[PDB]
Order: C-alpha cells, then sequence, then structure tokens
C-alpha cells in the first residue's frame, strides 16, 4: 500500500497524477463547504422575470415593493 | 431573392445528395457529402442552430467524414455513364420541383409544401440573455441522465466492439 | 468600410507570414552560432520578397494527379481556412464577434485535415499517401487533447466567447490556474501545425512533395498562417492582457508582443530537439497528455463547483 | 451577413493566390521534359493499425461531442446531477481508453 | 550580433498590429465615436434595434437622451 | 407546410435510393447511409429550433452520435471486408446464396 | 431441387470457414549516398 | 410489451422529453405549448378511439399551430392578390408598407 | 525603346530574386560533402546569401555534385538532374566531379560529371574549401545575374 504506491510514482508518474487529480475531482466537492454556494449562486441568477402574484391578502411574506423587508434576499453573497 | 436564402441552400443541399447518392467514386462522394454537410450546417445556422451547425462542422465534417475519406483513402486504388446520367436525372427533377413550388407557391408530393420563403415561420420575441437552443443542450446533464447513461455506455460498448471485430481472433 | 476591414485582417497575415519566414532563418541562425539572411536585403529584409519572386516563376513540377479537382482544392482549402481561423480573434475587437468562436476555431481547424488528405491521394504516390495518412492520424490524434483542453479552460470562461476570455483574465493571467493545461496545450498545437519535433513530414516523403514551387508556397503559407494565428489563440487564451475599452491599442501592443514571443519560442524549439519517432508521439498522446487531460477535465468540471466559483453564462 | 461577406473574400483571396500559382508560371516556355518513388509499383498495403487510431479518434470525438455542453451546463440548477453526470462521462471517456490500452489497441503507434 | 533579428521582428509585429488597430478604428468610425454594439443574445438585439427605431435616422448608434422626451 | 422541409426530404429520398441501388462499392452505400443521417440531422433541427421545443434541442446531437458510431462499426465491417477481398465490392459478399 | 441456374452451387464447408483466397518492399535509392531495399511489415 | 417500468418504480427516464408543454430549462414555453397543453388535456385518460373524434378541434388547432398550413395559406391568397392589383395598378401600396414611416416604439 | 527597357528592368529583377534566393541540392558523395558541411558550417554560412541547406531535389535551383561520380550512380544523378525544374544549375564539386580526378583511370568512375550532366561552375580543389566552392557559388550568382533571357525573348 506504501510500496507499490513509490513504484507506481517511480515507474509511471503521468498516470499517478492522473488518477490521484481524478480521485480529487470526484471526492473534494462532497467535502467542501462551498459547493452549497454554487447552488445557491445559480438560483439567485435571475434569467427570468419575476412574474408577480395576484395579493390575495393573505401572504405576509411576500413584498409589495424590491425594497420591502421581506423577500429572498441577497446578503450572504454581496459578503460571502 | 435574399428572402429565400435558406431555400437556396437548400436546393444546394439537395444537389449536393445528387453528388453522392449517384455514387461517382467514394472520394467524389465523400467530397459532395462534405459539400452537403457544409451546405446543410447553413441551413441549420441561419435557423438559429449555431452550436448545432458547429456540432455538423467538428463532428460530422471534422469528425467522421475525416475518418471516411481517411479508410476510403485506404482503399480503392488511385488513377460514368451512370453517374452521368443519374445525376442530371435527380438535377432535372429537382429543378422542376423548383419551377412548380415557385410558379404554384404551392405543390404536393407527398405532403403539402407552401412556396413561400421560409422565413414566415418563424417567433416575433426575443428569448432574453441566452440561446434556447443552448440552454436546451445544457440540459442534456440536468434533465438528459438516462440519455446519458445510455449514450456513454453504447459508446463504450462500441469502443469494445471495435476491438472485437477488427482483430480476427 | 466592413471589406476595408477585411482586407486589413488579412493582407496583414500574408504580410506577417511573409517576414516570419525571415524572423525563423535569422532566429535558427543566430541559434546555430551562425547569422540568418543578412545579403539580400538591408539585414536580410528582402529575402521573402525574393523568394516570392523566385518561387513564382519557377517551373511548374507538372504531376500525374490521380485527381486534378482535389490536387486544386487542398490549396484553396488550406488557405481558405487557414485565413478563416482569424475571424473571431479578439485583438481588442474581433472582426466577427461571435458567441461560439472558440468551437467555430475548433471547426475549422478540424477540417483543415482534409487539405492533407485531398493532396495526399491527388498525388500518384502510394508513399506520399502513406505520409499524407500519418499526419492525418497525427492531426486528428491531437485534436482531441485540443477540445477537452479547450473545453476544460472555457469552464473558468463561462461561454464559448472569445471577447469574453479577456473579460475572464482581468484580475489574473489564465496560466496560473491552468498551467498544465497550457502546457500540454501548447505542445498540442505544436503537433497541430506538424512543427518540429512533430514535423515527421520532413522526417525520413511529405504529404504535398507533387505541387509546384507555387502552391506548395501556398501551403507553406497557410502554415505559417496556422502556427500565427494558434500562438494569438494561445496568447488570448492563457496570456490575456489588460484591455483599457478607451484605448484599444494597449491590448494591441500587449497581445502583439506576447504572440511574438510565442512564435518565438516555437522557432526555438525546433532549434533545440530531435524528432519524435511516429509512435513516441502517439505514445506521447494517447498514453501521457489524455490521461491527464481527462483528469484535468474531471478537476475543472467539479473545481468552480467545491470552490463557488462558476463564470457567468453572459 | 458580414460573416459570409469575410467567408467570400477568404474564399476568392484563395482561389486567386491558386490560380496565380497555378498560371503564371504555365506563360513560360522552358522545355517539353519526357521523364520516364520507394515502392515500384506494388498495391499499397493496408494498415490496421491507421484504421484503427481513426476509429478510436472517431469514437473519442463522439464523446468529446458529448462533453461540449459543460460550460453551459455548469449554470444549472440541479448541480449535483449535472456533477455527477459530467464526471461519469469523463470516466467513461478514461474507461474507453483504458480499454484501448489494456487490449493493446494502441501498440505500434502506442 | 543577436539584435539583427529584431528589424524583421518588428517588422512582423508592425504587421500583427495592424488588424486589430484598424478593427478598432474602423468600428469606432462606423457607430459613432463608440464601440461596436455586441448582441449576442436576443434581448442585445431588441434593445439595438428599438435604438435604430427611436434614434429616426435608421442608425442604432444615433442615441437620444433626455432632451428627446418633453 | 413549410418550403426547407421538402428539399430536406427530398434528399432524405435521394439519399434513400442511393442507398438503395448499389452500383459496386461498400463506401459509397456508407455515404449514402450517412447523408439519410445527415438530412435526418437537419429535419429535427430545422422543427426543434422552429418550434422553441427546448429540450429536445439535445436530440440531434444523440442522433448524430449514435449513428456515428453506427458509421464506425460498418466502417469496420467494410475493412475487414477489405481484408478479405482486397476490395469493398459488394459482389464479393455473395458466398451466402448457398 | 438443382435447377439449371443453381446448379454450380456446392454444398458449403463442414466448419463454415472458407480458405483465405505480403508485405511492402521499399526501395530507399540514391536520390554519404546509399541504396536500401526494405521489406516492411507495417 | 410495454413493460411500463418507469410507472412501475416511479422515476422518470424520459418522460420529460415526451412533450413540449413539459417542464423545461428556465421556463421557456414552446411556440404552441397552449394548444398542445389544450389537447392534452381534453385527450387525457378517454382513451385514444374517443380522443380521435372528441379531441378533433383542439388537435387540429394545435397541428395548424405547428405547421402552420392554413396561416400561409392566408398569406399567399393576400400576397397572390395584391400582386395581381399592383400588375392591374387598380391598387397602390400604403406608406407603412413601403417603409415611410418612422417605426413605432 | 520603352519595350526594351521593361524587359531590362524585368530581366534584373527575376534575376536578383534567382541569384538571391538559390537552393541547393546536393549529392554528398565522397570527401567533398564534409567541406560542403563546412560552406554550411557557421563560419562561412551559406544561409546569409539565401542559399538554404539542403532544400528537397523538387524544389532546388542548383545541383551541387560534391563528390565521386561512379558508374553505378551516373543514372540517379542524371534522374535527380532531370526531375528539378527549370531554371537548373550545376555546380561540379572538386576533381573528381571535375574530370574524375583521383579515380580517372579507373573502371568505375566517370570521368567528370560534365559527361552526365550540363554543368555550370568547375570548382577545382581535392576537395575545394569551403571558401572555394562559397567562391564558386557567388560565381554562379554572378553568372545568373548576367542573364538576357527577357531581352532575347524580345529580341527574338
Ligand atoms: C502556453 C505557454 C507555454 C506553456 C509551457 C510550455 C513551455 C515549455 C516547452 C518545452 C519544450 C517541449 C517540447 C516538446 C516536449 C515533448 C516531450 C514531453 O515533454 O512529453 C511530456 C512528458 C511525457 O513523459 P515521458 O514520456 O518522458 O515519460 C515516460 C512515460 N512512460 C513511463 C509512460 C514511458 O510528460 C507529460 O506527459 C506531462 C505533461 C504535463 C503534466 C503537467 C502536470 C502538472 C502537475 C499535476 C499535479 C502533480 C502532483 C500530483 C497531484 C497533487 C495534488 C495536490
Ligand atoms: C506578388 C508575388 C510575386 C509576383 C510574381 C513575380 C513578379 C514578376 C512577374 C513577372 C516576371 C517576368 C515574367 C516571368 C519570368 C520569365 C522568365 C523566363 O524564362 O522568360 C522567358 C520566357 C520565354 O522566352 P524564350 O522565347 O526565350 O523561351 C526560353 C525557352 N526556349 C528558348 C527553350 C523556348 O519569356 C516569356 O514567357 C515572356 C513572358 C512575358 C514577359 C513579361 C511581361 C510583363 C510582366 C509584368
Ligand atoms: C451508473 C449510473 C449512476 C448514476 C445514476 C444517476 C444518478 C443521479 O444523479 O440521478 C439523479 C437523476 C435526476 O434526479 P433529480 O433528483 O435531479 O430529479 C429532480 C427533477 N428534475 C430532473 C426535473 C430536476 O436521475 C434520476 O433520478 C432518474 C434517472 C436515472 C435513473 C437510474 C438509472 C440507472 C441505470 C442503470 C443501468
Ligand atoms: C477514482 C477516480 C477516477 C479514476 C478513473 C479516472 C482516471 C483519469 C485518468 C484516465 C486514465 C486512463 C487510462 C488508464 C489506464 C490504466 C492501466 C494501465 O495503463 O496499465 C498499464 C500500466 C503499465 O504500463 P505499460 O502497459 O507497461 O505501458 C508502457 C508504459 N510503461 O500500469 C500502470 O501504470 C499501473 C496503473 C494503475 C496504478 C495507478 C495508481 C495511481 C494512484 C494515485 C493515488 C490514488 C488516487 C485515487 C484513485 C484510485 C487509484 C487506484
Ligand atoms: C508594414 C511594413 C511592411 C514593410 C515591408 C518591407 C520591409 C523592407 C523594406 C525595404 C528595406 C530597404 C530596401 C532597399 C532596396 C535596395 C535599394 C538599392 O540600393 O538598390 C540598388 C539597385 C541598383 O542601384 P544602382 O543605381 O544601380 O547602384 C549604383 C550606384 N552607383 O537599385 C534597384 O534595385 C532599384 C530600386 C529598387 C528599390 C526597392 C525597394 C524595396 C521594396 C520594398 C517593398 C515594400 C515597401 C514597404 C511596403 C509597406 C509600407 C507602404
Ligand atoms: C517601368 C519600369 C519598371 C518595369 C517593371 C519593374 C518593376 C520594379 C521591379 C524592381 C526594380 C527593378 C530593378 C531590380 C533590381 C536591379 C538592380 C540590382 O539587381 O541591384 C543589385 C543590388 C544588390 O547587389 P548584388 O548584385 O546583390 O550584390 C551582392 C552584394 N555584394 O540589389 C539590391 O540592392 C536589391 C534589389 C531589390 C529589387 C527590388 C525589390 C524587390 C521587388 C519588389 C517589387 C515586386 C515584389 C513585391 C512583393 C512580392 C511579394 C513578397
Ligand atoms: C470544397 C468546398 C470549398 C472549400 C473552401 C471553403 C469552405 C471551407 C471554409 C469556410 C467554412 C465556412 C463556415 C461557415 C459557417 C461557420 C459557422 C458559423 O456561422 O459560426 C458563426 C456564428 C455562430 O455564432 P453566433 O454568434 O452564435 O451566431 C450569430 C448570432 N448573433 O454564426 C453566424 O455568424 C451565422 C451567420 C449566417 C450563416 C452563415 C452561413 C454560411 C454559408 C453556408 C456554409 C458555407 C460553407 C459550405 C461548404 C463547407 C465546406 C465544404
Ligand atoms: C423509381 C425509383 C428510382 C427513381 C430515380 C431513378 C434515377 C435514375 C436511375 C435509374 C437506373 C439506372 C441504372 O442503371 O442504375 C443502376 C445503378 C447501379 O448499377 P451499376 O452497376 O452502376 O450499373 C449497371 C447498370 N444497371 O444504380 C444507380 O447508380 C442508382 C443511383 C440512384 C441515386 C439517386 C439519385 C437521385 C435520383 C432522382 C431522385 C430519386
Ligand atoms: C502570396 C504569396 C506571399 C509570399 C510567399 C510566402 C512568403 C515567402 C516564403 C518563402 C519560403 C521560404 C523562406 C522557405 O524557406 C521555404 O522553404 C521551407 C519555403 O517553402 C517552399 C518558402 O515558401
Ligand atoms: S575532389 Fe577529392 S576530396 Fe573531393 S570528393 Fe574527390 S577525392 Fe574526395
Amino acid at each position: 500500500v506504501a510500496a507499490f504506491l513509490k513504484n507506481v510514482w517511480a515507474k509511471e508518474p503521468v498516470l499517478v497524477a492522473s488518477f490521484a487529480i481524478a480521485g480529487l475531482a470526484v471526492i473534494l466537492p462532497t467535502l467542501s463547504p462551498y459547493t452549497k454556494y454554487s447552488l445557491m449562486i445559480n438560483r439567485a441568477t435571475p434569467y427570468n422575470y419575476p412574474v408577480p402574484l395576484r395579493d390575495d391578502g393573505n401572504m405576509p411574506d411576500v413584498p409589495s415593493h424590491p425594497q420591502d423587508p421581506q423577500g429572498p434576499s441577497l446578503e450572504w453573497l454581496k459578503r460571502l | 431573392m435574399m428572402t429565400y436564402i435558406v431555400f437556396i441552400l437548400s436546393i444546394i443541399f439537395v444537389m449536393g445528395f445528387v453528388g453522392f447518392s449517384s455514387k461517382p467514386s467514394p472520394i467524389y462522394g465523400g467530397l459532395g457529402l462534405i459539400v452537403s454537410g457544409g451546405v446543410g450546417c447553413g441551413i441549420v445556422l441561419n435557423f438559429g442552430g449555431s452550436f448545432l451547425g458547429l456540432m455538423v462542422f467538428l463532428i460530422y465534417l471534422g469528425g467522421m467524414m475525416v475518418v471516411f475519406g481517411y479508410t476510403t483513402a485506404m482503399a480503392t486504388e488511385q488513377y460514368n455513364k451512370v453517374v452521368l446520367g443519374t445525376f442530371i436525372t435527380g438535377l432535372l427533377m429537382e429543378f422542376l420541383m423548383v419551377y412548380y413550388v415557385l410558379k404554384d407557391k404551392e405543390v404536393e408530393i407527398v405532403f403539402k409544401f407552401n412556396g413561400m420563403g421560409d422565413w414566415v415561420i418563424y417567433d416575433t420575441g426575443d428569448s432574453g440573455f441566452f440561446s434556447e437552443e443552448a440552454m436546451g443542450i445544457a440540459a442534456l446533464y440536468s434533465y438528459g441522465t438516462w440519455l446519458v447513461i445510455v449514450t456513454g455506455w453504447s459508446l463504450l460498448i462500441g469502443v469494445v466492439v471495435i476491438m472485437e471485430i477488427t482483430r480476427g481472433n | 468600410m466592413f471589406m476595408i476591414n477585411v482586407l486589413t485582417l488579412i493582407i496583414p497575415i500574408l504580410l506577417a507570414v511573409a517576414f516570419l519566414t525571415l524572423v525563423e532563418r535569422k532566429v535558427l541562425g543566430y541559434m546555430q552560432f551562425r547569422k540568418g539572411p543578412n545579403v539580400v536585403g538591408p539585414y536580410g529584409l528582402l529575402q521573402p520578397i525574393a523568394d516570392a519572386i523566385k518561387l513564382f516563376i519557377k517551373e511548374p513540377l507538372r504531376p500525374a494527379t490521380s485527381s486534378i479537382s482535389m490536387f486544386i482544392l487542398a490549396p484553396i482549402l488550406a488557405l481558405t481556412l487557414a485565413l478563416t481561423m482569424w475571424i473571431p480573434l479578439p485583438m481588442p475587437y474581433p472582426l466577427i464577434n461571435m458567441n461560439l468562436g472558440v468551437l467555430f476555431m475548433l471547426a475549422m481547424s478540424s477540417l483543415a485535415v482534409y487539405s492533407i488528405l485531398w493532396s495526399g491521394w491527388a498525388s500518384n504516390s502510394k508513399y506520399a499517401l502513406i505520409g499524407a495518412l500519418r499526419a492525418v492520424a497525427q492531426t486528428i490524434s491531437y485534436e482531441v487533447t485540443l477540445a477537452i483542453i479547450l473545453l476544460s479552460v472555457l469552464l473558468m470562461n463561462g461561454s464559448f466567447t472569445l471577447s469574453t476570455l479577456i473579460i475572464t483574465q482581468e484580475q489574473v493571467w489564465l496560466i496560473f490556474p491552468a498551467w498544465p493545461l497550457a502546457m500540454m496545450w501548447f505542445i498540442s498545437t505544436l503537433a497541430e501545425t506538424n512543427r518540429a519535433p512533430f514535423d515527421l513530414t520532413e522526417g525520413e516523403s511529405g504529404f504535398n512533395v507533387e505541387y509546384a514551387a507555387g502552391p506548395f508556397a501556398l501551403f507553406f503559407m497557410a502554415e505559417y498562417a496556422n502556427i500565427i494565428m494558434m500562438n494569438i489563440f494561445t496568447t488570448t487564451l492563457f496570456l490575456g492582457a489588460f484591455h483599457n475599452p478607451y484605448m484599444p491599442e494597449l491590448y494591441t501592443i500587449n497581445f502583439t508582443i506576447k504572440s511574438l514571443l510565442l512564435s518565438i519560442t516555437f522557432l526555438w524549439i525546433r532549434a533545440s530537439y530531435p524528432r519524435f519517432r511516429y509512435d513516441q508521439l502517439m505514445h506521447l498522446l494517447w498514453k501521457n497528455f489524455l490521461p491527464l487531460t481527462l483528469a484535468l477535465c474531471m478537476w475543472h468540471v467539479s473545481l468552480p463547483i467545491l470552490l463557488s466559483s462558476i463564470p457567468p453564462q453572459t | 451577413m458580414n460573416l459570409m461577406i469575410t467567408l467570400l473574400t477568404n474564399f476568392t483571396l484563395a482561389t486567386l493566390l491558386v490560380t496565380i500559382a497555378f498560371w503564371l508560371p504555365q506563360l513560360n516556355v522552358y522545355s517539353e521534359k519526357t521523364s520516364p518513388d520507394p515502392m515500384g509499383s506494388a498495391r499499397l498495403p493496408f494498415s490496421m493499425k491507421f484504421f484503427l487510431v481513426a476509429i478510436t479518434f472517431l469514437l473519442f470525438d463522439l464523446e468529446i461531442a458529448l462533453l461540449l455542453p459543460l460550460p453551459w451546463a455548469s449554470q444549472t440548477t440541479n448541480l449535483n446531477t449535472m456533477l455527477t453526470m459530467a464526471l461519469l462521462l469523463i470516466f467513461l471517456l478514461a474507461v474507453s481508453l483504458a480499454y484501448e490500452w489494456t487490449q493493446k489497441g494502441l501498440e505500434w503507434t502506442e | 550580433m543577436w539584435f539583427e533579428v529584431l528589424p524583421g521582428i518588428a517588422v512582423m509585429g508592425v504587421c500583427l498590429f495592424i488588424p486589430g488597430m484598424a478593427t478598432a478604428r474602423i468600428h469606432r468610425f462606423s457607430n459613432g465615436g463608440r464601440e461596436k454594439r455586441v448582441a449576442h443574445y436576443s434581448y442585445q438585439w431588441y434593445l439595438m434595434e428599438r435604438d435604430r427605431r427611436v434614434s429616426g435616422v435608421n442608425r442604432y448608434y444615433v442615441s437620444k437622451g433626455l432632451e428627446n422626451i418633453d | 407546410m413549410s418550403l426547407v422541409y421538402m428539399n430536406i426530404m427530398m434528399a432524405f429520398t435521394v439519399s434513400l435510393t442511393g442507398l438503395l441501388m448499389y452500383r459496386s462499392h461498400l463506401m459509397s452505400s456508407l455515404l449514402c447511409l450517412e447523408g439519410m443521417m445527415l438530412s435526418l440531422f437537419i429535419l429535427a433541427t430545422l422543427m426543434i429550433l422552429n418550434s422553441h421545443f427546448t429540450l429536445a434541442s439535445m436530440m440531434p446531437i444523440i442522433l448524430l452520435v449514435f449513428a456515428a458510431c453506427e458509421a464506425a462499426l460498418g466502417l469496420s465491417l467494410l475493412v475487414m471486408v477489405s481484408n478479405t477481398y482486397g476490395t469493398d465490392y459488394v459482389q464479393n459478399l455473395n458466398l451466402l446464396q448457398c | 431441387y438443382p435447377t439449371k441456374e443453381t446448379a454450380h452451387w456446392k454444398p458449403p464447408p463442414w466448419n463454415d470457414v472458407d480458405p483465405p483466397k505480403s508485405n511492402l518492399t521499399l526501395n530507399f535509392g540514391p536520390q554519404g549516398v546509399l541504396r536500401l531495399v526494405m521489406e516492411l511489415s507495417g | 410489451p410495454f413493460f411500463d417500468v418507469q410507472k412501475k418504480l416511479g422515476v422518470d427516464l424520459d418522460h420529460w422529453m415526451t412533450i413540449q408543454s413539459a417542464e423545461q430549462p428556465h421556463r421557456i414555453p414552446a411556440r404552441c405549448h397552449a394548444f398542445e397543453k389544450e389537447w392534452i388535456e381534453c385527450a387525457h385518460g378517454i382513451g385514444s378511439i374517443r380522443a380521435e373524434k372528441e379531441c378533433k378541434i383542439e388537435f387540429e388547432d394545435f397541428r395548424e399551430c405547428l405547421l402552420r398550413q392554413k396561416t400561409m395559406k392566408r398569406l399567399n391568397a393576400i400576397k397572390r392578390q395584391r400582386d395581381k392589383l399592383i400588375k392591374e395598378g387598380k391598387y397602390t401600396p400604403p406608406p407603412h408598407h413601403s417603409g415611410q414611416e418612422d417605426l413605432r416604439p | 525603346s520603352r519595350g526594351e527597357y521593361v524587359v531590362a528592368k524585368l530581366d534584373d529583377l527575376i534575376n536578383w530574386a534567382r541569384r538571391s534566393s538559390l537552393w541547393p541540392m546536393t549529392f554528398g558523395l565522397a570527401c567533398c560533402a564534409v567541406e560542403m558541411m563546412h560552406m554550411a558550417a557557421p563560419r562561412y554560412d551559406m544561409d546569409r546569401f539565401g542559399v538554404v541547406f539542403r532544400a528537397s531535389p523538387r524544389q532546388s535551383d542548383v545541383m551541387i555534385v560534391a563528390g565521386t561520380l561512379t558508374n553505378k550512380m551516373a543514372p540517379a544523378l542524371r534522374k535527380v538532374y532531370d526531375q528539378m525544374p527549370e531554371p537548373r544549375y550545376v555546380v561540379s564539386m572538386g576533381s573528381c566531379a571535375n574530370g574524375g580526378g583521383y579515380y580517372h583511370y579507373s573502371y568505375s568512375v566517370v570521368r567528370g560529371c560534365d559527361r552526365i550532366v550540363p554543368v555550370d561552375i568547375y570548382v577545382p580543389g581535392c576537395p575545394p574549401t569551403a571558401e572555394a566552392l562559397l567562391y564558386g557559388i557567388l560565381q554562379l550568382q554572378k553568372k545568373i545575374k548576367r542573364e538576357k533571357r527577357l531581352r532575347i525573348w524580345y529580341r527574338r
């Protein structure tokens, strides 16, 4: 597990680098704390028009204006 | 005349097929299919298929017809009436199609075809900050999971198949 | 007014290719402890003109061609593709600003093997055909790592737009996150243009030996246009310069200096190494560059996700 | 439209230079030449290995064609699935290369 | 000595400097002293055709500001 | 319907009748087969781009890839025929009459 | 039922294997100076 | 044999690319989204035999959205009559159909 | 006259371009090949005259016959000469190529390469020095400089 590894690093350093970089690419996004922010930034990107809701009278979480407090915010993106 | 330009390309497209379907030699037929691929790519590009047209260049022409011409040049050792008659037959049938659908603005071979320029069938809006075709191809990794699995498996199996049958053992 | 812009693209291409031959002979001279041309012009500046006039009045070699038509089409295709590779190049503004300029260049460079193949078959020499098949197999082999390295870099760009690649590199050169991609890219562009140590068309017959001095000169100048173009594309891709939009000539001077140094680096690599054997650069591609290229493609897919550094689409 | 003008200009300049290079030295009256190759007249022997490297190019080029929408696919909101399928496609290209290795397909043009 | 190669490098560098300088000056001449409008997406083309319609001279680059309203 | 579809269907039928009437070479047959595939690509592409059906924009690429793999397989079969007879002539492939 | 058309047909082989029905020679001539005759096998 | 594995196991292998009115990336509608939604909501569940004769109107509107045959036939008729009246000289086109009207926005 | 002046200036132009871009094909037969290699070596450096090092025979302008021509190779010499495009010149370098040399009375040597090909410059020596060969190449350039192809064409 250690003599074989030094053997293949002596013989085939191209392939050892290949399998090592591939293993990092596989396992490292599951261990990264910033994988969540990739998802959060891709859903924060407004490609479509924010089609507004008809005010039935009881929607306390939906704002009446963009500058209202309620609604989704992007403080985390400006700060990080 | 420029409002008919895609139609004009399509005419050349059909002409290019009468190039290789008449089968002069597989190398001139390869050249005719290359010219056909380029003009059919132009047809694709003029509807908004930029990525699909560059797939016609990179993968059909620069990828596959390279291998056709490569394999063909390793055969048919280097140095007809039926070819010439077939070519003029296909050309005269295509120009009779052109003459009919331009004199009548309508024709019916198997289906009814309008004779106006094919600009009339388009949409009059915008797609915003994206190509819709680019996002539909980007959806191959988000929505096309089964399609990716079966295509990549078929390509791996195709590698295995070519290595099995080209060995002779 | 646009036609003037096309001519001011493509006539300076031919002039730069003309004087690249002089620069190659001079630089290969001084690296070989001798001088290059300094008799014909002052400092040899009339050597490309004299050589062009010599080649265009040399006797036509007059081959018996298997096909006359493809023998005509192969220089036409070579020069047309070597001139159309320049039109999306952002330096700082491209002639044709297209959304998929990277993929356009990859496609039009993938079409360049037909000139080699058609000229090899259009000759009656079987050994010239064997050399053409070897050259085509070499070129299509290194196109694989071209496409995959180029994809792995454009995962940091966000699009296939070549002008966006300047915006991508405003804070740092893209050779810093992608120097292994840069070095395999650079050797792959060295093997695309059949450039030494990958020049087996001069290693012991070329695919275009049946052409006369004029048409072989046209193949030669299409090859050097490809060389300057791929060095400019590598400069745009990994060494992207500062761009003030009110002063575009700063970017033009900067990418020009970097592309000249990279073309001279091609000249300096051919003054340094012996050739590969043909199987040895096949071994270089399939067993060395392609596994690293696939591994780094996995890395450059997963890396903007794990660091939250996905570039924008627009 | 500007692209078609530029293609026509590049193709026309290429055709003009090819016409000049094939017909400017034809004006001379040099001499008629009688003129009566490593292989003499033996037919071109087929190489299985050049065909195999061209087919391996074709199959890896199809796998590349699958890989080409990744700079767009990274913009999705189903990123776990996108990353899984991207790593699966590059891994299947690597498995294709490994099987091409281990059955001696990359040999004498390695 | 080695600086004898620099005239050819200078000629070739001027020949590479010409296309970008030319296309920058032609874009500023053809577009009102400004950059050429980059319309990669149909929204950008929509805004550009709206500029061509609101200019009144069938030129997209002729911009109309607050002086065009009351 | 639209006028370009007439030409793309007529191209498919021309490549069909070329593929359904062999002359001598199997390579010319494979070229007619790939012309059929190319016309299918163009026709699918013009429909999907016309209809703005977004998810089927990945469809013609798929139609390319499989069929090009198919083309690869066909080339391999031709080469094996060429490694038996020296030529890819379709009249050599007549042993299975008895 | 043999007819005049199908009279030249013989029965197929028993193992269903038909009999299989060279290598390159190059003259690298005098074009020091050496002439070489190569027999290559790929 | 339609072994409906996808409905049995609850997986979605290929239903997503099946119709134009399905969930699209970036909520991009097809040009005939509304017609196809109306034809599907008409013909749902009642079977194909009843769906051919009972949902003929929605299906004809959707096919005429897809291929635009009646629309292009009408444009043919109007353009042909206009060209005939221009040839006879009994009609003149307006300035806004000749390009002399300083477009709207 | 005007036409004589024009064909004189065009003769000067094409002779300049031909003598300033000579491409040699060197038959490296014998000991004179070593001295042609010294004429390419950095002291003398033919490449600064526009004379490239080892152009291919189907694009070369001059055939330098540098060595002993034997009877077994004289058809190969003549075949390479017949494959050269015109204008082609022949520099005979050294004594064996000039007249047979030290092997003149041999059963197997062609007594000078001028029995096989037409020869323009005879460069004497055994071997001639690299400087003497470069002298012969500059004399060949001077011979090209006084050619009168278009003046004779205009006067015929
Ligand atoms: C773009 C601007 C320029 C870019 C740089 C290029 C400038 C220098 C160019 C010099 C001239 C080169 C001329 C041609 C050379 C051809 C020969 C050659 O080099 O072949 C390639 C050689 C081939 O080696 P080889 O063939 O000699 O080796 C023997 C191999 N076997 C045993 C199979 C026979 O090397 C490579 O293939 C490497 C390519 C680049 C690799 C970059 C790796 C970066 C590091 C990754 C991580 C490593 C650590 C592990 C993981 C850690 C994680 C935390
Ligand atoms: C899990 C992550 C994803 C992994 C898959 C993706 C990888 C990306 C790179 C693609 C590589 C494709 C081609 C791989 C072929 C491997 C088989 C092989 O090459 O075997 C032969 C080789 C000996 O070479 P030989 O046959 O003699 O050829 C002449 C050269 N000497 O034999 C060898 O050289 C032995 C090779 C195997 C040992 C390599 C060990 C590297 C270990 C790195 C650290 C661990 C990284 C994590 C992943 C697990 C690796 C086991
Ligand atoms: C973007 C920039 C691109 C630049 C490209 C060009 C780079 C190199 C520029 C040229 C360098 C210097 C050229 C000098 C040429 C030789 C001049 C000369 O001395 O010629 C002498 C010759 C005979 O003279 P004679 O009178 O007989 O002498 C006896 C005197 N008692 O007389 C003659 O031969 C007659 C006169 C010939 C003159 C030829 C001049 C050179 C032609 C150059 C063409 C390109 C010019 C630049 C183009 C781009 C800019 C517009
Ligand atoms: C109506 C009248 C005109 C008729 C048509 C003619 C058109 C113009 C043609 C060019 C000018 C005509 C004269 C040509 C040269 C004649 C003089 C000459 O040969 O001078 C020799 C002199 C160098 O002396 P040299 O003998 O080399 O000595 C070695 C050094 N010890 O040589 C030198 O100093 C340099 C000579 C350079 C020759 C001119 C430059 C090259 C040609 C440029 C124009 C054509 C090509 C354009 C570009 C083509 C593509 C790159
Ligand atoms: C043997 C025959 C002769 C061989 C020598 C000559 C041919 C080979 C060399 C030239 C190759 C021609 C390539 C033409 C298409 C290239 C792809 C392309 O158009 O990409 C650019 C661009 C896509 O980017 P994008 O920005 O998304 O689109 C504009 C949206 N604002 O899209 C656009 O800008 C679209 C512009 C309008 C559509 C252009 C259509 C071009 C004409 C049809 C194809 C012509 C070539 C046919 C022959 C091919 C080779 C045999
Ligand atoms: C349109 C024509 C423009 C001028 C021709 C290209 C520029 C001059 C290159 C001359 C040249 C050199 C120096 C050269 O060394 C060489 O041999 C390798 C050539 O190929 C035959 C050449 O063509
Ligand atoms: S002239 Fe003398 S040195 Fe030269 S090749 Fe002959 S024997 Fe050798």
